[PDB]
DNA sequence: TTTTTTT
DNA sequence: AAAAAAAAAAAAAAAAAAA
């Protein structure tokens, strides 16, 4: 018996859906640990009912043919279970690996979702981790090169930029920014992508 | 990129990127003969030309330069064959005539026209329009032996000796996912 | 010209492919020399093909029929004419029989696909393309003969002559219209007489037919559509069934673009030339095995109060109700005497009680699980249009008796919800059904006596809005005595307030609204479906699938699935006739004695014909558990129930 | 065949009919009453997951525990639906897992007649669903609606990324 | 005479391949998108037309009924051109386009048409009653005579611009010495199209002092049928003509009628059973369905003139969602929705509740109790007038199904008129056995 | 005197 | 040139009856 999985794996799906609408990794919801702890316990039962049929066979009085089928019955119920579960985990920790890419490692906890309370505690240490390891690895052999940066090819230096939200003044190489509210700027294109992905600035 | 499945094909973007990035001729409106001044040496492309230029002759240059200085008033670009009338008309006649061969056309196919309606408004001997149509008219045209030719779709292998660069774009995941499923579907068979 | 031939060859060597329709052709023959003179059933000329194996034989034919039926089926007519022809050997003939000419048509059975509509998506496009469309009968007309080839003689010449005559709605194809006129001159001015018993004349039949309604659209209204058959099947089944027709669709008539028109947005008709009819019933028959389980469940101890349990398992309670329910649905024999006249039959059940104690659903749930039943509403009925109606045929002119509703359910069962809100006038009508069972009509020059041995299942409201428990229970109903004393039980149903059982019933109910349907998830809403893939449809003992009905683990008592109840009871209603004996005579005169003269308060008063009731309820159990012969145990649980019914526990 | 694939691990549970080809005391315990044993051919409804493994051990004539019967999916009717008129059929209807369960039954048993016209059936839903793709808006009928709705869920993805493919082409042109 | 017709055609053709906005030809994309989904169908917005030229929209303001077969024959020219390939020189199964008009004219009431409107497009909008069954008419028939027969095809256009229009059978042969006219139609190999036919009613609000609504009636046909059920708000686009009643009374009488040529609906056909809103929509919908507080931002918009009251607001908004409609294996249905009733004092306002609830629902009608009877809300039984038979119309509750329905004054009604509602309320399903006719008919509000 | 029901 | 009308269903106003 797991059929009680398959609860969990088919939510699992429309988190994916909300990925796909979206084409953004946003809001990821709430953990699902309770139905997971269900398994567990049920699983912990299953495995005291082997080892006691394997004891009960082992003792002389239990057919063969019963102990093996059962044996095979409980070994499959444990397989189908760990495949749910990892099946859940693989696709959490993936859009967290895809959330956690994008936004320079930083965990932008400033200004994605704001508490980050919808995630685990080994969740969140793996979050960690996986920021270490962004940041290590530009500091290596590729320091002159941000992997952090956009994505969009470069195709023209001189743009629009419109302010979004107020600020104080912001130096830059050779002059200086100061970032009144409302107001538009007729700058090189390769300055403002570092606030423009911070929100900062809008009508690219 | 994975930025959901990103990185199995190209966005438009990277598709006009990889097309700008190609030679083209340009006619010059300022000089910049050295004196017998800075050196443009550059990485990717042959200073030479860009160093030994004089006004009112023809040179090649990579695209983006060419936008760039168009962007200024120091370029003048020189449209290519396709963009006339009188050739647009002998293609279309070629597709007409013949029903089963998509005519030769480069990968660079309506990319270039895109981006030199957009710029280069200004210097064509031809009305925009006109050749806005007829370009419109072939994309029709090689739409519809498009849709004919894919009726059939061997599990083996296939043949489209003379499709341009965005027609594939479009079309490759469609076909590549129905091929695979056939596929698939074959080899669990046997 | 030479497409006809090429076309008639061809279905020849498919014909010659299969052997099974060349069997049920030589099969036919020998059945109907048989019936020729050996000392009167006759098996008209058709034959059933399986478009699948023409499908996967030749694709092209396959698709000229479903598409252009017109220039395809007389070929395959034709050709099939032409092979029975041939296989045909008669040496010494009759003269008369001989000349008819029984082109023997066809008929279809298989997958349509897109081409399986409905009354309300039938339209334009589908046009002159066979179709396969589903509904319910409306109504019916006459049978009417109809002339198609005459037969002359003239006395000097003595030479036959015949002339043959055809419709539009004849023959699928076009032609140009012959009139009716007689032709009695020869070419050199003889005189011909025209030959009755020679010549040709094929029934006649239109029906219509409508749409189901519960699939219908959002606050429309039922659609019907015309169907003409005629030949064989020319009289099968009735209005009020649930029919499934193969046909072609066609457009007949000039309709207006003559110089008759009088408007300018005249139309055109539309019309179906029916080929085949199918009995939908929503599968009838027995299979070995399936009596073979018949037999082992009838053979069980508790047999009864399973199948009663297994009525409407979602309703809490009421098991004397559900007990009721299954021996009215299999009531006991009617009696006939050459002196005794007859004696009424099956067995009739009323309902009072206080609001909100699920009556109604019960009597939807005996609406779908009986045979043959039809819905009525006290408020939404008239007496007269209730029984029958006097309307005028449009083809013939003549005013013809319509059927009512309860006569629709003759041997069945009508159900009425409403009961005591009915208009008083209807009441009486329905007296006389309970009488006798025999309607008559007598109005504008018909006089005819129409049969109808219907039972009658309903439920009523008292009085006041909630059953008063200290009062006369006459008080408490609207209904004169007279009719009442004809209904055999009554149940008094009244919701007391004990928490213990309201706590059982809340956990019921609710366990109740946490359903899902198989193979759905519970985000999204039901949606409507397609019909079955199939327009035509139709190892043993070993397996069990439904036999022993037990879906789902909730009790440790059996339970069996709604289709083999119906099997059992189409079977027990069909192989067993008991007979009661004196022991059940002793037990049943005892216990109506003592009933007559216990001398206490009771419901209702009794009288003689209480014991019909306990002679046919104990010849419904005999025949619920299969005997030919009544015991006394069935005199036991009759009288049992009585008890209840009308005393109380 | 995927371990960390969705589709694959929801299409695992569906359950296919069989019957107790071998009969073995104690069993039915997780179903009925755990005391009674089941008796030898007995029909049951055991998911995909454990009913492929139980019919191939054997364990000992090493015949297998179970015989797994055909199901109903896989008829002839089904097949004669599937083989006059696959472009409007409902196959929705049947089974939302379709497409994989037909590749592990395939798979199961190899049988030349499923595969040819599968492949048939799926390669005429292609044609359509690349005309649906096509379109693009700039006054809606059913027809779309009606046809979108029937589709097996493994076609959606493709739908959806051929749609999003076009719609982006169409947008980078038009500017 | 011909010449004037290939020019029209080619100018119209002309504006069709010609005419672009930025960098899109927005026509032809629509055509392409259509022919992939096979709707025939092709929609013209007036102000384009006269943008693009003016003397063209003159010639289609002046005489439509003759003006526009040539326009929707250039329409299925350009499609051949632009669909089919010549492959230098099949099935060609393209009827006639059908063409739709948008305007944004000054609209005209029902009563306001005259005799100066003959044969002119007008913009009138109006409330729908009652609707036909569908019915078929001839495009291309195939005639056959009977003594020298010969085959032959007529075209018919469905445009009327005289009363007649019609060649009913052409006079003598085609070249011996035949009758009058000695041909018949042949129904195998013919074309055919839907037609059929609205009724409408005056707006409430506009009807003159002292007056009754006025009726009219409406033609449509092939995509523009089937698309609006009675009780729905409409607005129509069309060409006001006549046609003669020989079969009627007065003399010179002709009755006029609406060829209808455009249609637009408030509720765009949506519930008449699938969802069809674009991305944009639902991404907007979903957007407001994720805001934590919006059960106070719809309560707070339910009757914003009516102060004070809030568990009836919550009532009503809790009634207008509905439940969970259930089946069950058995069969047994369980309803899925809820009833409220108002039993309050007078002048605390209870039916400016009502008439603000029949406006917000999408399927709404509102009835006096007084004004009502047990027949005239279920169901009731007509006889037509000329061939007698009875048939079953259906009334208010009925007319309210999938909706919900506004009874004020609930205890005026008589007490007959009360309890035919009972199972229609507790089961949704109404029996009728009147006449012979018996039929379930289900009604869920 | 009033409301109900039947013609 | 003519099928045209008896049988139903539904909506009132007057009178008489019961409380
Ligand atoms: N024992 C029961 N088991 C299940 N449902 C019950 C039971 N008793 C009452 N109900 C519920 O009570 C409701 C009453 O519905 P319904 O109108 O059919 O009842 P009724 O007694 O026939 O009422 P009425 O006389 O008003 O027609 C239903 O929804 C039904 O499910
Ligand atoms: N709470 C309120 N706020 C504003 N106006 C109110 C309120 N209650 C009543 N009214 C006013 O009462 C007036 C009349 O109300 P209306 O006649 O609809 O009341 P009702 O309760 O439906 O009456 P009835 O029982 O006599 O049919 C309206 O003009 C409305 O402005
Ligand atoms: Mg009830
Ligand atoms: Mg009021
Ligand atoms: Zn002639």
């Amino acid at each position: 018996y797991g059929d009680l999985g398959n609860k969990l794996v088919l939510e699992a799906k429309r988190t994916k859906q909300l990925y796909a609408r979206s084409n953004q990794d946003v809001n990821l919801p709430m953990y699902h640990e309770d139905i997971i702890r269900n398994i567990l316990k049920e699983v912990s039962n299953l495995r005291k009912n082997t080892e006691y049929l394997k004891e009960q066979q082992q003792l002389g009085m239990l057919d063969d043919k019963v102990a093996k089928c059962q044996y095979f019955v409980t070994l499959l119920c444990m397989e189908r279970n760990k495949r749910c579960l990892l099946a859940y985990q693989r696709l959490r920790t993936d859009i967290l690996d895809s959330m956690a890419w994008n936004n320079n490692g930083l965990d932008l906890m400033s200004s994605s979702q704001q508490d980050t309370n919808n995630l685990s505690h080994q969740e969140q240490e793996y979050l960690k981790e996986y920021c270490d390891l962004i940041t290590d690895l530009k500091s290596g052999d590729l320091v002159d090169i941000d992997l952090s940066g956009s994505l969009v090819p470069p195709s023209d230096v001189f743009i629009d930029v419109r302010v979004l939200k107020d600020a104080g003044e912001i130096q830059t190489e050779y002059g200086v920014f100061n970032l009144i509210k409302d107001s538009q700027f007729f700058v090189r294109q390769s300055d403002v992508e570092r606030l423009i992905q911070q929100g900062y600035l809008q009508k690219i | 990129s994975l930025p959901a499945h990103l990185q199995q094909t190209f966005s438009p973007e990277e598709i006009q990127f990889i097309v700008e990035n190609e030679p083209i001729k340009i006619f010059p409106r300022i000089t910049t003969r050295q004196k017998i001044h800075t050196r443009w040496q550059l990485i990717t492309t042959d200073d030479k030309a860009l160093n030994n230029m004089v006004a009112m002759r023809s040179t090649e240059v990579v695209l983006w330069i060419a936008l760039l200085l168009k962007q200024q008033s120091k370029c003048s670009i020189v449209a290519p064959q396709w963009l006339t009338t009188k050739e647009l008309d002998r293609k279309i006649q070629y597709e007409k005539t013949h029903p089963d061969r998509f005519s030769e056309l480069p990968w660079n196919w309506l990319v270039l026209a895109r981006i030199l309606f957009n710029k280069a408004k200004d210097d064509f001997h031809d009305p925009i329009h006109e050749l806005r149509g007829k370009i419109q008219d072939l994309r029709e045209i090689r739409q519809i032996k498009v849709l004919k030719g894919l009726k059939y779709l061997n599990e083996s292998h296939l043949q489209l000796d003379n499709l341009s660069l965005l027609e594939i774009n479009e079309l490759r995941p469609f076909i590549t996912e129905i091929m695979d499923k056939l596929r698939e579907i074959h080899t669990a068979s046997l | 010209d030479a497409v006809f031939g090429d076309r008639v060859r061809r279905f020849q060597e498919f014909l010659d492919t299969f052997t099974s329709y060349r069997d049920s052709v030589r099969s036919i023959q020998v059945y109907n020399s048989n019936n020729a003179a050996n000392y009167l059933n006759i098996l008209p000329h058709r034959i059933i093909i399986s478009l699948d194996d023409l499908r996967e034989f030749d694709r092209s034919f396959w698709s000229g029929i479903l598409v252009e039926p017109a220039y395809f089926i007389p070929p395959a007519e034709k050709a099939l004419t032409d092979l029975a022809d041939s296989m045909d050997d008669v040496p010494h003939p009759n003269a008369s029989a001989v000349s008819s000419r029984h082109p023997w048509k066809l008929s279809f059975k298989g997958s349509f696909g897109a081409h399986a509509l409905s009354p309300r998506t039938l339209t334009a496009q589908h046009l002159n393309k066979l179709v396969s469309v589903e509904g319910i009968v409306t109504k019916t007309s006459l049978v009417r003969p109809k002339l198609i080839r005459s037969v002359h003689y003239a006395a000097k010449t003595g030479r036959f002559h015949y002339r043959d005559y055809t419709d539009a709605t004849t023959t699928l194809t076009t032609r140009i219209p012959t009139p009716a006129i007689y032709p009695t001159e020869d070419t050199e001015g003889n005189k011909l007489t025209t030959e009755y018993g020679y010549s040709t004349f094929i029934d006649h039949q239109r029906i219509t037919v409508q749409e189901m309604p519960e699939m219908a659209p959002a606050g429309q209204l039922p659609r019907s559509i015309d169907v003409i058959l005629d030949d064989d099947l020319v009289d099968k089944t009735k209005p009020g069934d649930r029919v499934n027709v193969v046909g072609v669709f066609k457009s007949l008539g000039a309709g207006g673009m003559n110089q008759s028109n009088s408007n300018t947005l005249i139309g055109f008709k539309t019309l179906i030339l029916g080929n085949t009819v199918y009995p939908l019933h929503a599968r009838q028959m027995l299979t070995d095995f399936d009596i073979r389980n018949i037999n082992k469940l009838s053979k069980k101890k508790d047999i009864f109060d399973i199948l009663s349990q297994s009525l409407a398992p979602s309703i809490y309670g009421h098991d004397h109700i559900k007990k009721a329910i299954l021996l009215m649905l299999m009531g006991g024999v009617e009696k006939n005497l050459e002196n005794g006249s007859h004696l009424r039959g099956d067995i009739n059940i009323l309902m009072v009680g206080d609001p909100s104690t699920a009556k109604s659903q019960l009597l939807r749930f005996v609406l779908n699980t009986a045979s043959l039943a039809i819905a009525t509403t006290g408020r939404g009925s008239s007496g007269v249009g209730l029984t029958a109606a006097v309307t005028t045929d449009r083809e013939t002119g003549e005013r013809r008796l319509e059927a009512g509703a309860m006569v629709l359910a003759d041997r069945g069962v009508v159900c009425i919800d409403e009961f005591d809100k009915m208009t008083d006038v209807d009441r009486v009508a329905i007296h006389e059904v309970m009488e006798q069972q025999t309607v008559t009509i007598a109005k504008a020059g018909i006089h005819t006596t129409l049969n109808a041995r219907c039972s009658v299942i309903a439920a009523a409201n008292p009085v006041f809005g909630q059953y008063d428990v200290n009062r006369d229970p006459h008080q408490n109903i609207a209904l004169p005595d007279s009719l009442l004393s004809r209904f055999d039980l009554l149940f008094v149903v009244t919701d007391d307030i004990n928490e213990i059982r309201d706590r059982s019933i809340s956990e019921h109910v609710l366990r109740t609204h946490r359903y899902l349907p198989p193979g759905y998830l519970e985000g999204e809403p039901v949606r409507e479906r397609l019909n079955l893939s199939l327009a035509v449809g139709e190892q043993a003992g070993a397996k069990l699938a439904k036999n022993k009905g037990n879906y789902n683990g909730t009790e440790i008592p059996k339970l069996v699935t709604i289709p083999f109840l119906r099997k059992y009871v189409q079977y027990a209603k069909e192989r067993v006739i008991p007979q009661l004996t004196q022991e059940a005579i002793n037990v049943i005169v005892k216990n109506y004695t003592d009933l007559r003269n216990d001398d206490n308060t009771k419901k209702s008063p009794i009288t003689a014909r209480t014991l019909e009731t306990l002679i046919r309820l104990a010849t419904a159990h005999a025949k619920v558990r299969l005997s030919k012969t009544v015991n006394k145990v069935d005199a036991k649980v009759a009288a049992n129930l009585l008890r209840f019914a009308l005393l109380g526990e | 065949m995927g371990y960390y694939d969705i589709d694959d691990v929801l299409a695992d549970g569906t359950e296919f009919p069989c019957k107790f080809q071998y009969d073995i005391p104690g069993l039915g315990y997780l179903e009925n009453n755990p005391g009674r044993p089941i008796t030898k051919n007995t029909k049951l409804s055991l998911p995909l997951w454990l009913a492929r493994i139980l019919a191939i051990v054997g364990g000992d004539e090493p015949v297998p525990f179970v015989e797994l019967l055909p199901p109903d999916m896989f008829s002839t009717k089904v097949m004669n639906a599937i083989k006059t008129d696959p472009v409007a059929l409902d196959l929705h209807s049947i089974n939302s897992h379709f497409f994989s369960l037909a590749i592990k039954w395939i798979m199961l048993f190899s049988e030349k007649e499923l595969a040819n016209v599968v492949s048939e059936l799926l390669l005429q839903r292609a044609q359509e669903l690349n005309h649906h793709a096509s379109s693009l808006s700039i006054n809606t009928n059913i027809a779309t609606s009606t046809f979108l709705l029937k589709l097996e869920e493994m076609e959606k993805e493709i739908y959806k990324k051929s749609h999003e493919s076009y719609k982006d082409t169409k947008r980078w042109m038009f500017k | 005479n011909d010449d004037d017709n290939t020019e029209i055609i080619k100018s119209f053709k002309n504006f069709i391949l010609e005419f672009r906005l930025d960098s899109q030809f927005i026509y032809r994309d629509q055509l392409r998108n259509n022919i992939l989904v096979k709707n025939y169908s092709l929609t013209v917005n007036m102000e384009h037309l006269i943008g693009y030229n003016e003397d063209i929209y003159k010639k289609l303001s002046d005489e439509p009924s003759d003006i526009i077969p040539l326009f929707e024959t250039a329409i299925t020219q350009v499609a051949k051109r632009i669909s089919i390939l010549s492959r230098a020189q099949l099935l060609n199964s393209l009827p006639t386009f059908q063409l739709i008009l948008n305007s944004n004219a000054n609209q005209i009431p029902l009563r306001d048409l005259d005799s100066e409107h003959v044969s002119k497009i007008v913009r009138l909008s109006g409330i729908i009653i009652s609707t036909s069954v569908l019915s078929s008419r001839a495009t291309y028939l195939s005639i056959m005579c009977r003594n020298c027969r010969h085959t032959t095809s007529i075209t018919i256009n469905n445009f009327n611009s005289i009363t007649g229009n019609t060649v009913s059978l052409p006079r003598s042969c085609l070249s011996k010495n035949c009758g009058p006219d000695p041909y018949i139609i042949i129904h195998e190999s013919s074309k055919f199209i839907d037609q059929q036919f609205l009724k409408l009613q005056e707006i409430p609000e506009l009807v003159p002092v002292g007056e009754m609504p006025r009726n009219l009636t409406m033609t449509c046909d092939r995509y523009l049928t089937n698309k609006v059920i009675p009780g729905t708000r409409v607005t129509i686009v069309g060409i006001y003509s006549i046609y003669n009643s020989k079969n009627g009374s007065g003399v010179a009488i002709r009755t006029p009628y609406i060829k209808i040529l455009g249609i637009q609906s408030d509720v765009e056909t949506s519930s008449i059973s699938v969802t069809m809103f674009t991305e944009e929509e639902e991404e907007e919908f979903l957007q407001l369905s994720r805001n934590p507080k919006l059960y106070e931002i719809l309560t707070n918009s339910i009757a914003p003139s009516i102060f004070g009251n809030e568990d009836i607001k919550k009532a009503i908004v809790c009634l207008l969602m509905g439940g969970s409609k259930k089946i069950l294996p058995d069969g047994m249905r369980l309803r899925g929705d809820i009833n409220v009733l108002l039993l309050g004092d007078p002048g605390t306002a209870k039916s400016q509740l009502l008439k603000f609830v029949e406006k917000v629902s999408p399927i709404a009608v509102y009835t006096s109790g007084k004004g009502s009877s047990a027949a005239g809300l279920t169901a009731s039984v007509q006889r037509d007038p000329m061939t007698r038979e009875f048939y079953l119309e259906g009334g208010a509750m009925v007319l309210a199904d999938g909706g919900v329905v506004c009874i004020d004054e609930f205890d005026k009604m008589r007490d007959e008129d009360r309890v035919a509602i009972h199972e229609a309320m507790e089961q949704q399903t109404i029996s009728i056995a009147k006449a012979g006719i018996t039929t379930v008919l289900n009604s869920r509000t």
